[PDB]
This record gives structure tokens, C-alpha cells and sequence, in this order.
């Protein structure tokens, strides 16, 4: 997928993994 | 000393019978090999009601499997209890009926009926004192509606003073399984109204609702609906095979149930049915059976009993219980609901109690209800019939098989008179 | 027992029967050379003294090319060499050549082979005819076979699985003549006639399957799936068993109206079954959708008269009951006055068989729908108009008068089909 | 066809619980009673005899497609309260403007509830 | 803490983040199906 | 013996009934799984008032959970006590009312009332001698108010002699939670006046005031608000489930508090409430209980009794307390406030004492009061209703399902007649 | 149950639904491959996804949303982007030529083109619904397919489904900035036909969200993606009561009863209270009383109109997260004691409230900060009538000379509907004048 940095919808909507919120 | 010869007609009758005989053999401790490996001693005392004895300790049921084509018996013989039938009792031909009443009554049913009655006479003369016969069939198909009624017609002439019982699967209000169902239903009802002594109308969607609301089985099979039917079929003959503090055979229920000879269409039921997850929230006493047999959503006939009046009601209780509670509940139901019972009969409930319950159960009861709310089952079939017959919708497959236009009209008149009779006895003062 | 004889006429019949018998061989354990490495095959195969199973089929063509392709192909050891009947010159898109001049010299041999295939019959359920409405032999000789089969074998079921001329796509110029003549002569001698057309299967193969530019093999595989679903109760276990005699007493109300439609429900590609469930409710309603019919007509512009539900696979009876009860409540699906009951339901356990090299998906459930509808009167009026265009000044008639056929046969066929049009119109009027 | 009533089991068979979330066909609530047998009103092939009266509704159904559907179809709900009498007259003239949509198998089933000022 | 169940003797768990609910009471062909529950609020 | 069939309708009804069954099951020592774990014989003797006998020593409530959308009872079942209810008692539809009285009373409420009538018939005819029904609902909602009114109207024609109570939640004065709330409140009071035996009016604003000032709760939830209502509900029927020096059931409070058939709206209260740091400052004496029971800052409705006159007062006491002290406190309260009690009734206080208190409390008391200050609660709803109905504010969502415009006129006429009738005795 | 079906029509609809469905996959455990991660539990588990996701026999989830456009360009980045495996292929319907900012192209020629397929797809998606609340429509007033095809779509939806709830979401024409020049024509013609067929029309406009992202969030130069994310947050807050446990639930039917008093006044304005950056969350509280007042601030509105210029007819406050109902009651009580905020005479109640426990989640790479409380405010005000005056002036400026009309009359439309739509909007303006006058 080279649209991560070429189109607006690619940089806008690509998967960044969520982080677990509450610290131990 | 009161033995019963069983007749199975058509594929519906065969699929019902293959489960009914498993139920009866589980009750009496008979393995699929035919031998006895039971536990108690009362399982042999009246085992000759349904089973014949053979040399070698093997028990053979008194069943005559009748169908016009041997496709269904290949599935029957490969079942869990297909080896226990005598191979000579299977009667079949070479050509199917094609859901045609004429093909199962006149054209292709004539060459099978002589050998069927040969087997029937063979199984009815080995009896010492014959109580009566049974028939499992459906009124929608072709061989179960045409051949079975021919068997009943030519058995009633042979044995006029023996009881004759039918467990007919009458057609479906909502969705049908056969396009030609009104013709076969009307003609087979016309044959049944002059020939049989009791009839047990059972609808498929009533069984579906029972399965999904009461039992809450997520995926019905047909082997569960046949189980539900065969529980009631093996519930009306428990006073013949087990001791009781109040016995009732087929003849006593026949005398007490029908008040007039042409009104013998009943509504089966089963009391202690309950869900899998609702066993911890429920008790099992006599009022809990009483509130379940008289619930409208427990009938197997898919007709609301609150739209008419009960003429007579049966109740065959099984297990250890007190006659005080049973009789008090039977009186209580009649008293608290006075509009649904006819006023010109002081007691509309017949009571019978056996001792031995079904295996793995405390108590059980079987409801047999003669109601005037069965008339719309005939009215719907009659008006579907007049929707089809006046246009000659499918009649060329019957008139082309040697039939006449008069037979359909005779069937319609005989069913409309039944509807008029039930309406007259519903509104009588 | 439960045995059926297949008769294939013409190029369309032979090429359909190739896919049909591949599906039959793979659905049982029948190897392509005739060996089996159980007697459910007895509905279509007969066992010989050499351990070789031979199909109950007669491949008939008046042209050697396609039957010689059968004889050279992988299935040459399976077929008994006399079963594949061959003429020398074909009818060449002429109904009269396949009915009066060429086909009259091959009909007796075919009947001899049919009789020789009817003595291995303990109980004969009926025949299956595969032909096309537009070809020469597939119309003329297939119609010639009916008039002798009806008078020789009596009142047995004779199903015909026809290929209909499409509203737009056509190959032969002269094919309206063939279609009208072959409908006029087959009207009395047929019991049920399952009709499909090539254009609707083209549209399904483009839209449902992701196949741009498919060929005739892809259509033949779908037709073979229909045939396998029709007779699946004679070979496999069934909760509700359907014989071949049950179709003609439910789908054919009147002796002339014997033209039902055909619909296979879960026709989807292998990449689309991952994205959806295929429960009974989701395949029952897809049969009544106009985009899945196999004749290019819209049933919503007409009325329904009969419906045969042939479920197949892991189904539940209450799922079928609820799915059919939902359809009766829909305003788009509208039945007729004189049919208040609608449906015939069949249930079988064995799922459909996946063919390697086919285009379908390994489904868990499938439905085959056979509906008799009034919306097919569009196709009759359209074909009628197409014949009326040419016959108005006697085009291509000299090719038919010159081959043992009186010119007055066109006219009476045309007015009999006018009677058929009035028949289709007059059963939709209420009272 | 005719939709009959499972007289005690009509609740699961009503169309809203059968996942049919649109307008659906009515179900019969009662069945009439007739006596005697019925005359044949149609000969072979399904044709009505000339002595019987027919129905003026055309065969092949009454179906309204997309391109046969009128532009500016009338309202579905069409309540009339808190409205000027002229405006409510305009709305009911809009509803009764096209009668062919109101008598199609699929179409509009408007109910006109309330009264204007 | 073994406190009596009286108005006011309740203390919420503020570290709980998921509040998802299940569909215990669903439907079927035409029947109001009722399922035995296996998870609470949040999926635990 | 003398059983109560509990009925709950709507989200408010379900969320209050869950806490009510919580309090009741604690009071009789019922496990979350449904078994018996109580440590006294008295916890079993009158367990048949609310519960039903199941197998294996298990007890199930006689509750009937009713909703037009199962979103709230789904959250009820996922709690700590959600598995004790019988699965057949849950009744749910497919489409909600949407805070509309007509959707819950005429069109979507009519496709579900049969399946509730069957369940309540099953749980009423399986009774030795049924005493009465209880309804928990709110008058501001669509399915709560509308379906509760339809349910009461259907029940009353089947059992025209038993008790029918309603622990309703009338709308708040300051902040409304529904925009269309006075329409539903008027149309529901028009049925409650003509169809119920008792009605306990509860405002959420008064519960907020109690939890803020009296209880000193910085962040109270709705469960703590429903705990007070459940304590009020349990304190009324305490003589049915436990013995006493002077017993009083529901009908005895009905006779002793309702002088005329159209005046049956009460303001409840719970007596031993203390702040979180003030328990060590209080001496557990009876005069403290009777002084805090009659206080204007303890009523559960937003109408202090100084705006009218007390027609009758019921005070059900719980605990081991002397008769002379309770009677002399009642007499002192009546004598020291001459103007606020009606002069044509010589004794305006009906009392009852039970031995067993709530566990963890030495003494407890429940205030039930019939006052002519409840007519200012109806006047607020009447003027908020006539501020909208004059210009037909939201009528097209109520006349769209077929209601006549004369229904609102009849309801407001009955409200005005009720206000005038309450003003007659003041 | 409680199923909702989303219909994204237009380029604005698709680019909004991208953010909305990325959000929806983030609330639950749904990954872009269409499946959750592995089981984590013996037997049954969560079923909160059934509001928006339909699940097959294996564990894959399919969105209940139909993506519609007449132009193949915008949808094809969903077919090739990250979420290509999540959507059913037949759920993304495209055309070949678009409407080209023409209402009649999207309503009479290319509108009737594709309306049968999306209707069939809606029927197939509504057949999975055990309990269906209502339809959600996302479109823009200025588009050709967002105005023409959406109008015909809700038209045939009302024909085929009756009284099913149709909550539509619109991008209103901004007062100053705009993209197209035929935009007032499209807005007029899409209001005239859907004045009845929409149950309630929740509205936002781009310029106010631009101002919000300028002042509240610390982003110079926002783009359409931040706007789509804020709109997705609003939609998530609206439907959160069907999926998560709360103290005061609210269905989709309650909005149309507590917000629409009269059969034509169904254009409320959306507001989201705690939209602040992470660099400013370190300093201030986010309390219930503080951010309740931030809803009624004129600068925080999501429609560029002044609430001081009209009267508040009704409100629908949708609280979310760790909210104590006593603080809710105190904040709404202290709102009514202000002279800047004025209410109509015939609504003495004014407020419909809702409380949900689930706090808003954090999209990675997003702009909003993680907060414990959130308010979504739905206000029906008379102050919208000054936007209709500006829109009417914009139509009348180029309708006097009848410019850009040959693209409309020449292609599948008469001229009389222009005059008729002008009469309808003028009548609506007079209605807004009438309902704002106090019956003193
Ligand atoms: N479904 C299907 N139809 C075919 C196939 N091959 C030919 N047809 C149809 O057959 C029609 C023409 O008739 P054919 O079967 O090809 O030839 P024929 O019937 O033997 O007649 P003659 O060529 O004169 O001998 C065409 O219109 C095709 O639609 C095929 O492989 N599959
Ligand atoms: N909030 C928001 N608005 C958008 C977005 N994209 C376009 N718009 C608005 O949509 C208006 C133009 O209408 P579009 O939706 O783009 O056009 P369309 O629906 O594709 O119709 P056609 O272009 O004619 O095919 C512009 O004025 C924008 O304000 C977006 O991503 N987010
Ligand atoms: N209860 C029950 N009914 C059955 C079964 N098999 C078939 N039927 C019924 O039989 C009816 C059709 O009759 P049919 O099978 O054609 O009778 P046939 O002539 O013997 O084949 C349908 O309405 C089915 O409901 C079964 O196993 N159980
Ligand atoms: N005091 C209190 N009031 C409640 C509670 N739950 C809901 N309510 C009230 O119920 C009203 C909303 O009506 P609701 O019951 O949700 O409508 P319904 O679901 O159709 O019955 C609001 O005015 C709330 O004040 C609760 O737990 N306590
Ligand atoms: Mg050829
Ligand atoms: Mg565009």
C-alpha cells in the first residue's frame, strides 16, 4: 500500500494499533 | 389379552412409526436385536399387547408397513430400530403415487391392498382377543391419504365390532408442503368420517410452536416432532400395558369421549413438557400438569379452543399421585372456565390414572379434547377446496385417473355437514 | 429401483449431458473408466458382469462431430459404444429435416436402444429429455421422439429440460419457426418442461459469479446442478422425499400450462461466501428475486401459480416454514386466485458436490426453485411477434416446404399458440 | 393466495417478527361458513364460462416500477393537525392526485389522521 | 466490607472502563427467544 | 396465603424493581443463585408473600418484567441478581414507544398486552388467596406510563376487588427529563385517578435533595436513589412478612387513609436517615424517629405539607419499641400542629409496629401521608400542559396514531376536578 | 437486537462513513480484516456489535451500511484501502458518471438509474434485523447525488417502508465559504421534497467546524478528515444508548418526539461540548456543569448561526461517561436562569436528557483528548430562520435572471418546480416567524 503517504484518505485512514489505556 | 395391530401408511406414517416403536421398545426394554434386557417385571406381563413371541426369545412387533414405493423403507431399515420388524410385513409396489389421492386409492392401490390385508389377517388371527387397530398416516400426501383410507374402509367391513384408531396429520394453515393438499384432505376426511372411531388431528406448526416455546429446542428435527406425536400415541394405551388405580382402554375412552357418532376428531397434548433451562424454576405437581394440559398453546391441532366449546375432555395420568388432587383440579378447571364447556353435560372431563410413569419422569398426562373449535380446521380446507375446484385447478390429474366429478362434491358435502353439526352443537341451549 | 433414462438430443443436449454425467460420476464413486474403487448408482447406472457401470443414457445427434468428441474424450470407457447414436448429415437448423427427411431414418434404432435400456428397469420412474428449442435436431427429432415414446411407454413421466430462445441474444435467424413448431407439436406429449435461457445464465455468471466472458461449459455446469438437485431424493436420504411423479401433479395445473421456471439459490463465487452467511431464510428469498431467475422475465409483472421448493443440505424444517411464511406476506410476490396454498416443499440431506474446474463455491445449503408463473406470457408474445415478422411475406418457408412438410403447418401452429396466449391471459382474471 | 390465521399462533407468523420490516399483506381474521357443494364455473384450460361475471382489475398484477412511479409521490404519514385549512387541502389534494399509486400491489398506504384549523 | 445493605452503602469501581451490554433477550424465526447469560456488563 | 404479584413496566419500572427485589432478597436471606441462606426461622415463614416455591429449596420471585424494548431488562439480567427471575416472565416487543403515550397505549402497546395478561394470569391463579398487585412505573415515559395504564385497566376488569398499588414517579418541577412529559403525566393521571386503589407519588428532585442534604452523598448514582424507593416499598408490607404488636396490611392502610374514593395520592418517607459523620451524634430514640418522619425535608415528593392540611398520616414502625412512647409522640405531633391537620377527623394518624427491623438498623419507620399539599403537584402539570395544548405544541405525534383531541380535554377536566376536590377540604 | 442501517450517499457521505466505521470498529474489537482477535472466552461472549455488525457462522462481522455514489473514484479507496476485507463487496455501490453538481441528474436520469439496486441491498440488509430502529442517511446539500439521489432514496424508502424512522445527517451550506456555485438551487430542491419525508434532519456545516478546529483544537489548517472525525464522534454519541449500559437510555424514536413539535420544523443543530486539545486538558476541569454551559456558547455551535438571534424550542442533551445525575440536574437548572438563553412560551419543559456510562474512545492519531465526560447537544431553535433568509436571497439573486437553469430544465425537469419550491421555502420561513412569537 503506497497510499499511506500519497492520498489524503490513506494518511487519514490507516491502521495504527490502539494502546491499552489503564496503567498497571 | 387386548392386543393391537399397528398399521403405518405412507412416508409420514413410516417416519412416525419408526420412532413410535423405538419409544415403545424403550418402555418395554427391547434392544434393537429384539431380545429383552429390562429391569423390572411388569414390562413382560402385558408385552403381548404390541409384540408377538418368536422361538428364541425374540419379540416381533405387530406392525404392517404399507407404502406404494420402497424408497422410504430403505431409510426405515437403516435406522436405529429397522431390524426389529418382520421382513414379510413390509408391503410395497413398483410405482409411486406422486401425491395423488386417486393413484393411491383406485389405480395403484388396488394391487397392494389384497396382500396388505393378507398380512393384516395373519397378524389379527394370531391374536387371542383382539382389542383393535391403529393407523398412522397424513392427509396431505398421496399414498397415506388414499391407500390408508382404503385399508380402513376394507378393515371396518372385515372387523366391524373392533375399535379402529387413526392418528392423522391434517394439513397446515399457514404454509403447505403439497400444492394439491385441499383435494386429498377433503377426500380423506370424507373417508374417515364414516369409518374410524377416533381421530387425532395433529398439525405441524402446532408441533413447531410446542418445540420452540415450551421445549425451546433451537433446531427441530422431524425426529423430535415424531417423538412428540409418539409420546401421546403411547399415552392412551398405558392402562392396557401397566396396572392402574383407574383403567381406561381405547373402548372406554371411545364411549366417554364422543357423544354422537360423527364427532370423533380430537386434540392431543402432553403435560410435563418443559424447557431445558426452566427446570430449576418449576415444580412438578398435579396443578402444574393441569395448567399445562388446558393451556391453549399446548394443543397439537393448531386451533384455538377458546373460539368454541369443549364437548368432552380426557386425561390419562401416569405415575404415583393422589386421586383427590387430580379430581379436584379437573372440577376446578370446569368451574373456573364456564364459557368453554357445554352446559348440557354436567361433567366434561374423563379421568384415568396409571401407576407406571414414562421412564425418567415423575408424572405425565395425555390430553384428548373433543372441542367445537375444530370446525374451522374443516372450514379452511373447504374454502381452499372451493377456491380450487370451481376452476378445475388440478382436477385433470384425478379425472384422468378414472375418478368422477361427483366424489369431490360428496366429500365437500360430507365435510360441510360436519361443520354445520359442530356449529349446531356449539350454540345449543 | 427408482431408475431414470436420460435422452440427449442435439449438440446442446450432448454438451449438457457431458457436464451432467461428469457430475453424476463424481457424486457417486464412479471413476471415469467405469470402475468403482452401496447401490445408490442404480438410478442412473447399470452394473454388468465385468464390474463395469454403464449409464442409462442415450446420446443422440445427427452430426458426428460432438459425439466423436465424446468418443475420443476422457469418458470413452464409461459409455457403451452403441449408446451414442449418430446420424450422417444433420438437420441444419431445419425443423422439417429433423422431423420428416433425416430423423425418420434414425428414430427406430433409438427406440430399439431405449427398449433395450428399459429391460434393466425394475421400476421405471420416467425419462429425462435434454434438447434445445432453436436447433434443427434438438427441435424436430426431439419432438419426433415424444410422439412415439408416449404411445409406446404409455403414461410415464417424460420431463424435458429445454433451452429457450433469449429475448435479445440469438444464434439462428430461422429459430422462431423452429420454436413455434416444436412447441405446437410437443404440447400434448409432454408432462413438465423445465425451461431456462442462455442470456439469464450469462447475466448470472457476470453478476453473481465474477466471470466476465464465460463460455457454454459454465452454463452446462449450472444446468447439471439443477438436474442433480431435481433427482437428489432418489439416491440420498430425505426428510421430505420427492419423486419425479410429484412434479407434474403440483407444477402443472392445466394440460397446456407446463412451462415452469428454474432457479438455483446460492449461486455465488468462492470469494463471496466468506463475506456472508447462507442460512435458509437468506437463500429462500433470493429465489424470488428477479435477478436470480434463469429465464429473462420479471415475475413481479405477473402472477404465481405454483412453486416447488427443493432444499438440499443442512436445513431445519422450521427454518423452511418461517422462510416460506415470510414470502407469503411480501407485497411484491403475488399469487393467483385459484391457488390458495402455493408451495411444494422437498428436503434432502446431502449437500451439493463441488466439481474441480467449476466456478461455484462449496456451499452448506442450497435451494432449487421451480415456479410456474404467468409472467412467461411475455416470452410467448415476443416469440409470436418475431414469427409474425417473418411469416407475413413467406421468408425461409421454401426450405421447409421442400422437405416433406405442408406449408399449412405454420398457420395452425401459429393459431394454436394464439390459443396458448389467451390461455395464459385468461387464468389471471379473478371473479 | 390467501394468508390464513394460526388462531392461537398468529403472533410468530405476523410479518414484523418474521424480519419483514416493510409493509406486508393483510392476514384473514375469520373464515366464513358455507353449506353444500360448489358449481363448476370454469371449463378446461382455466377459462371462465360466459355466464359468470369477471373482475375489471387487469391481470398480471398491479405492480408499479421505478419509471412508472410518479415524480413527487404523496406523503406517507400525512397528518393534518396544526395546519392551515388551505394547506391541509393541498396535502390531501396531493395524496388523491395520483390514484394509480394507491391501488398498486406495492405503493402508498397513507392514513389521513386529524383535522386542520 | 460486610456493611449492611442500606441507602448509601455502595461504592463504584472507577477503574472499570468497558460498559458493553449483551443481547440476552433476542429473537428467532418468530419466537421471543431468551438466552441464559454468560457475561456481565463489559464482557467479564 | 396473602401474596403480591409484582408488576414492572418501562425503564424506570425495571430499574426500580431490580433494587426492590435486591432489598427483599436481602431481607429474607436469598442467595444470588436463588437458594435459602437465612439464619432465622422467621425468614422462611412468610416467604410465600413475594416468592414462589421451586424445586431443590429454590425460590423465584413473582415479578412480571414488562417492556416494549428489552434494552433495560437486558441490563437488569446482567447484574448480581438478574438470574433469579423466571425466563418466562420477561415480556418484550420489537419497537419502543419513544416517549409517546399513544404508542404505549393504543398501537404498539396493544400487540403485547395479551402476553402480559397470560403471565399475570398464570402468576395470579396459582395463588392461595391473592392479596393485591403492585405496579412500578413512571408517569413521564411512553411505555412506562402508557403500558402501565393499559395494564391497570386490563387487570381491574378481571380482578375488580383486590388491591392495586402504583409506586409512580411524577415529573420534577425544576428540570424535566422529557420534553413531552406533561402530556404523558396528564393522560396517565386521568387513568390513575379512575383505576388504582393507592398511588405513591415520588419526585426525583426530592430524592436528589435527600441524597445531597440528609445523606451527604457527594456523587450519588441512580441505584442509591432507587434504594430509598425500595426501602419505602418494603416498609409498607412489613406486617405481612413479619409479626408485630399491631399489624396492618395493605387494605388496612387503604381503609384508614382514603376518606373519599378520588383522594388516594400519597407522599412517602423513610425515617432513619443520617449523614455520613453524624451517626455518633444521634441517640437512637423514638422521638427522633417521629420528629424526622414528619419533617418537610424528608418527603419523597416536591410538595411540603405546609401548603395544605394533612388529611391522614400512616406511620408503620419496625423494631422493638414501646407502645406508649409511639402513641404519645403521635398525639404530641397532632396537638402541637393544630392548623396543619383537618379538624373533622379527631385522630389523623394510623400507626403499626413490627418487631423485625431492617438488618443493621435498630429502629425504622415509613411515612405514608395523605395531604392537601399534593394538589399543587397537579397544578404544576396542569399549567405546563395548558401552556402547550393552547398552541398544539406536540399534538401531531399524538394524533398521528389516531387519538382524538377531546382525550386531552377530558384528562385536563379530570385533573381540574381533582384539584378542586382537594381544595374542597382545605 | 436494536439494529440500525446506515446509508452513506455522496462523496461527503462516503468520507464521513469512513471515519464513522473506523470509530465503530474501534468501540468494539472488530479489526479491518473483518474479524475480532481470538476467542478469549469459553462459549459465549459479547454481543454489543449487533447494533451495527452482522456476524456469520464463523466469527466474521459485516457492516450494516450501504455505500452509494454515482462516481467510481471516491468509493474505490474503500475497495483498496485498509477496510477492503471488512465490507461485503456488494455493499459498495458505484456508478460510472456522477451527477456533476446537478440536482436533476441525480434525481431524474442517474437518480432513477441505481435506486433499485440500493433498494434491493437495503432489503437484504433489513432482512438480518431482528429489531430495527431506523435508517441513517449521510449526505450533503450541495452535491448532485447527495441532494438528488438522497431525496429520491428517502422518497422510495417512505413509499416502501411506511413510518420507519429516517434520521438524516446533512452538511449545510455555509454562509460565507462554498465550493459550488449552483449550491443554493440544490439546497432549495432537496429541502422542498424532503420537507415531509425526513422524520428529523440533524444538521451541521463545514465552516463552524473549521472555526471549532481553529480555536478549540490547536490545529492551524484543518482538512475534511478532522471534520469527518468530529461528525463520527457526534454519531457515536447519538447511538451509544443502544450499545452500552447507562442510567437513562434513549432510542432513535425519542429524538423525533422530543425535538420536532410541528410537521415541518425538523432541522436541529448539533453540538459537541468537550472538544478540546490535549495541550489544554492539562489545565482545566471537564466537569458536568462547566461543559453543559459550553454547549450553549454561540462560538461552540456546529452551525454558523447565532442562538442569540432566535428562541430555543427544544433540546436533547446526550451525556456520556462518568456523569452524576445530580450534577446534570444542577447544570440544566442553572442554564434556565440566564437571559442570554431564551426559550419559547409553549415549551415550559425544554430539555430531554440522556446518560450513558461508556466514555468516548481515542482514535490513534486523532485530535481530541481523552475525556471522562461528553455532551452531544441537539437543539431545535428558531434562529435557523436567518440561514433560510440567506439561502433564499442566494437563490433569488440568480433566479431573477434565471441563470444555471438550462442545465436543469433542459435535462429531465420542468420549470414550475422552481417556483413551487420557492413557495414552499417561503411558507417555511413564515412558519418559523409564527412559532417564534410569544402568546403574551
Ligand atoms: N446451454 C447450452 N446451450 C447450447 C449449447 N450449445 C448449443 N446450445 C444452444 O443450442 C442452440 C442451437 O441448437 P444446437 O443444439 O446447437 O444444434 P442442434 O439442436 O443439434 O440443431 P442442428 O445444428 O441443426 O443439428 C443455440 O441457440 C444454443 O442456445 C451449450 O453448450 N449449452
Ligand atoms: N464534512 C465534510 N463535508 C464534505 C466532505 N467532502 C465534501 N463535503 C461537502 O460536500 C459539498 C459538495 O458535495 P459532495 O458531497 O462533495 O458532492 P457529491 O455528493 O459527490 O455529488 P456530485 O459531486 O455531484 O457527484 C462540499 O461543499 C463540501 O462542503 C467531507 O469529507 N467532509
Ligand atoms: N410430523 C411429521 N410429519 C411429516 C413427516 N414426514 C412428512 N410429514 C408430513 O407429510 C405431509 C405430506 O405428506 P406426504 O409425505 O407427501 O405423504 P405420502 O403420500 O406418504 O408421501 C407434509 O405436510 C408433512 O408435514 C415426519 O417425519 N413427521
Ligand atoms: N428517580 C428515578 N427516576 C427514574 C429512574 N429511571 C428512570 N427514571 C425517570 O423516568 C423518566 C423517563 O421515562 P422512562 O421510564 O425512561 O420511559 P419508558 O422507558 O418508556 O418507561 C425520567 O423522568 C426519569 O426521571 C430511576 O432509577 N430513578
Ligand atoms: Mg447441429
Ligand atoms: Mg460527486
Amino acid at each position: 500500500w503506497p497510499n499511506w503517504h500519497l492520498t489524503s484518505s490513506g494518511v487519514a485512514h490507516h491502521f495504527i494499533p490502539p494502546v491499552s489505556f489503564p496503567p498497571p | 389379552m387386548r392386543e393391537i395391530v399397528h398399521l403405518q401408511a405412507g412416508q409420514c406414517g413410516n417416519q412416525i412409526g419408526a420412532k413410535f416403536w423405538e419409544v415403545i421398545s424403550d418402555e418395554h426394554g427391547i434392544d434393537p436385536t429384539g431380545t429383552y434386557h429390562g429391569d423390572s417385571d411388569l414390562q413382560l406381563e402385558r408385552i403381548n399387547v404390541y409384540y408377538n413371541e418368536a422361538t428364541g426369545g425374540k419379540y416381533v412387533p405387530r406392525a404392517v408397513l404399507v407404502d406404494l414405493e420402497p424408497g422410504t423403507m430403505d431409510s426405515v431399515r437403516s435406522g436405529p430400530f429397522g431390524q426389529i420388524f418382520r421382513p414379510d410385513n413390509f408391503v410395497f409396489g413398483q410405482s409411486g403415487a406422486g401425491n395423488n389421492w386417486a393413484k393411491g386409492h383406485y389405480t395403484e392401490g388396488a394391487e397392494l391392498v389384497d396382500s396388505v390385508l393378507d398380512v393384516v389377517r395373519k397378524e389379527a388371527e394370531s391374536c387371542d382377543c383382539l382389542q383393535g387397530f391403529q393407523l398412522t398416516h397424513s392427509l396431505g400426501g398421496g399414498t397415506g391419504s388414499g391407500m390408508g383410507t382404503l385399508l380402513i374402509s376394507k378393515i371396518r367391513e372385515e372387523y366391524p365390532d373392533r375399535i379402529m384408531n387413526t392418528f392423522s396429520v391434517v394439513p397446515s394453515p399457514k404454509v403447505s408442503d403439497t400444492v394439491v393438499e385441499p383435494y386429498n384432505a377433503t377426500l380423506s376426511v370424507h373417508q374417515l368420517v364414516e369409518n374410524t372411531d377416533e381421530t387425532y388431528c395433529i398439525d405441524n406448526e402446532a408441533l413447531y410452536d410446542i418445540c420452540f416455546r415450551t421445549l425451546k429446542l433451537t433446531t427441530p428435527t422431524y425426529g423430535d416432532l415424531n417423538h412428540l406425536v409418539s409420546a401421546t400415541m403411547s399415552g392412551v394405551t398405558t392402562c392396557l400395558r401397566f396396572p392402574g388405580q383407574l383403567n381406561a382402554d381405547l373402548r372406554k375412552l371411545a364411549v366417554n369421549m364422543v357423544p354422537f357418532p360423527r364427532l370423533h376428531f380430537f386434540m392431543p397434548g402432553f403435560a410435563p413438557l418443559t424447557s431445558r433451562g426452566s427446570q430449576q424454576y418449576r415444580a412438578l405437581t398435579v396443578p402444574e400438569l393441569t395448567q399445562q394440559m388446558f393451556d391453549a398453546k399446548n394443543m397439537m391441532a393448531a386451533c384455538d379452543p377458546r373460539h368454541g366449546r369443549y364437548l368432552t375432555v380426557a386425561a390419562v395420568f401416569r405415575g404415583r399421585m393422589s386421586m383427590k388432587e387430580v379430581d379436584e383440579q379437573m372440577l376446578n378447571v370446569q368451574n373456573k372456565n364456564s364459557s368453554y364447556f357445554v352446559e348440557w353435560i354436567p361433567n366434561n372431563v374423563k379421568t384415568a390414572v396409571c401407576d407406571i410413569p414414562p421412564r425418567g419422569l415423575k408424572m405425565s398426562a395425555t390430553f384428548i379434547g373433543n372441542s367445537t373449535a375444530i370446525q374451522e380446521l374443516f372450514k379452511r380446507i373447504s374454502e381452499q377446496f372451493t377456491a380450487m375446484f370451481r376452476r378445475k385447478a388440478f382436477l385433470h390429474w384425478y379425472t384422468g385417473e378414472g375418478m368422477d366429478e361427483m366424489e369431490f362434491t360428496e366429500a365437500e358435502s360430507n365435510m360441510n355437514d360436519l361443520v354445520s353439526e359442530y356449529q349446531q352443537y356449539q350454540d345449543a341451549t | 429401483m427408482r431408475e431414470c433414462i436420460s435422452i440427449h438430443v442435439g449438440q446442446a443436449g450432448v454438451q449438457i449431458g457431458n457436464a451432467c454425467w461428469e457430475l453424476y460420476c463424481l457424486e457417486h464413486g464412479i471413476q471415469p473408466d467405469g470402475q468403482m474403487p452401496d447401490d445408490s448408482f442404480n438410478t442412473f447406472f447399470s452394473e454388468t458382469g465385468a464390474g463395469k457401470h454403464v449409464p442409462r443414457a442415450v446420446f443422440v445427434d445427427l452430426e458426428p462431430t460432438v459425439v466423436d468428441e465424446v468418443r475420443t474424450g476422457t469418458y470413452r470407457q464409461l459409455f457403451h459404444p452403441e449408446q451414442l447414436i449418430t446420424g450422417k448429415e444433420d438437420a441444419a437448423n431445419n425443423y422439417a429435416r429433423g422431423h420428416y427427411t433425416i430423423g425418420k431414418e434414425i428414430v427406430d434404432l433409438v427406440l430399439d436402444r431405449i427398449r433395450k435400456l428399459a429391460d434393466l428397469c425394475t421400476g421405471l420412474q420416467g425419462f429425462l429429455i435434454f434438447h434445445s428449442f432453436g436447433g434443427g435436431t434438438g427441435s424436430g427429432f426431439a419432438s419426433l421422439l415424444m410422439e412415439r415414446l408416449s404411445v409406446d411407454y404409455g403414461k410415464k413421466s417424460k420431463l424435458e429440460f429445454a433451452i429457450y430462445p433469449a429475448p435479445q441474444v440469438s444464434t439462428a435467424v430461422v429459430e422462431p419457426y423452429n420454436s413455434i413448431l416444436t412447441t405446437h407439436t410437443t404440447l400434448e406429449h409432454s408432462d413438465c418442461a423445465f425451461m431456462v435461457d442462455n442470456e439469464a445464465i450469462y447475466d448470472i455468471c457476470r453478476r453473481n459469479l465474477d466471470i466476465e466472458r464465460p463460455t457454454y461449459t459454465n452454463l452446462n455446469r449450472l444446468i447439471g446442478q439443477i438436474v442433480s438437485s431435481i433427482t437428489a431424493s432418489l439416491r440420498f436420504d430425505g426428510a421430505l422425499n420427492v419423486d419425479l411423479t410429484e412434479f407434474q401433479t403440483n407444477l402443472v395445473p392445466y394440460p397446456r400450462i407446463h412451462f415452469p421456471l428454474a432457479t438455483y439459490a446460492p449461486v455465488i463465487s468462492a470469494e463471496k461466501a466468506y463475506h456472508e452467511q447462507l442460512s435458509v431464510a437468506e437463500i429462500t428469498n433470493a429465489c424470488f428475486e428477479p435477478a436470480n431467475q434463469m429465464v429473462k422475465c420479471d415475475p413481479r409483472h405477473g402472477k404465481y401459480m405454483a412453486c416447488c421448493m427443493l432444499y438440499r443440505g443442512d436445513v431445519v424444517p422450521k427454518d423452511v416454514n418461517a422462510a416460506i411464511a415470510t414470502i407469503k406476506t411480501k407485497r411484491t410476490i403475488q399469487f393467483v386466485d385459484w391457488c390458495p396454498t402455493g408451495f411444494k416443499v422437498g428436503i434432502n440431506y446431502q449437500p451439493p458436490t463441488v466439481v474441480p474446474g467449476g466456478d461455484l463455491a462449496k456451499v452448506q445449503r442450497a435451494v432449487c426453485m421451480l415456479s410456474n408463473t404467468t409472467a412467461i406470457a411475455e416470452a410467448w408474445a415476443r416469440l409470436d411477434h418475431k414469427l409474425d415478422l417473418m411469416y407475413a411475406k413467406r421468408a425461409f418457408v421454401h426450405w421447409y416446404v421442400g422437405e416433406g412438410m405442408e406449408e399449412g403447418e405454420f398457420s395452425e401452429a401459429r393459431e394454436d399458440l394464439a390459443a396458448l396466449e389467451k390461455d395464459y391471459e385468461e387464468v389471471g382474471v379473478d371473479s | 393466495a390467501t394468508n390464513y390465521s394460526a388462531n392461537q399462533y398468529e403472533k410468530p407468523f405476523s410479518p414484523k417478527y418474521l424480519q419483514n420490516w416493510s409493509l406486508a399483506k393483510p392476514t384473514k381474521e375469520r373464515i366464513s361458513s358455507h353449506e353444500g357443494y360448489t358449481q363448476i364455473i370454469a371449463n378446461d384450460r382455466g377459462h371462465l364460462l360466459p355466464s359468470v361475471p369477471r373482475s375489471k382489475a387487469s391481470p398480471w398484477g398491479s405492480f408499479m416500477g421505478t419509471w412508472q412511479m410518479p415524480l413527487k409521490v404523496p406523503p406517507a404519514r400525512a397528518t393534518l393537525t396544526s395546519r392551515t385549512a388551505a394547506g391541509a387541502a393541498s396535502l390531501t389534494r396531493w395524496i388523491q392526485k395520483n390514484p394509480d399509486l394507491l391501488k398498486a400491489s406495492n405503493g402508498l398506504r397513507p392514513e389521513i389522521f386529524g383535522k386542520p384549523h | 466490607h460486610g456493611l449492611p445493605f442500606l441507602p448509601g452503602t455502595s461504592f463504584k469501581d472507577l477503574t472499570k472502563t468497558a460498559f458493553h451490554r449483551s443481547q440476552t433477550l433476542g429473537y428467532r424465526n418468530g419466537y421471543a427467544v431468551v438466552r441464559r447469560p454468560t457475561v456481565g456488563i463489559g464482557g467479564d
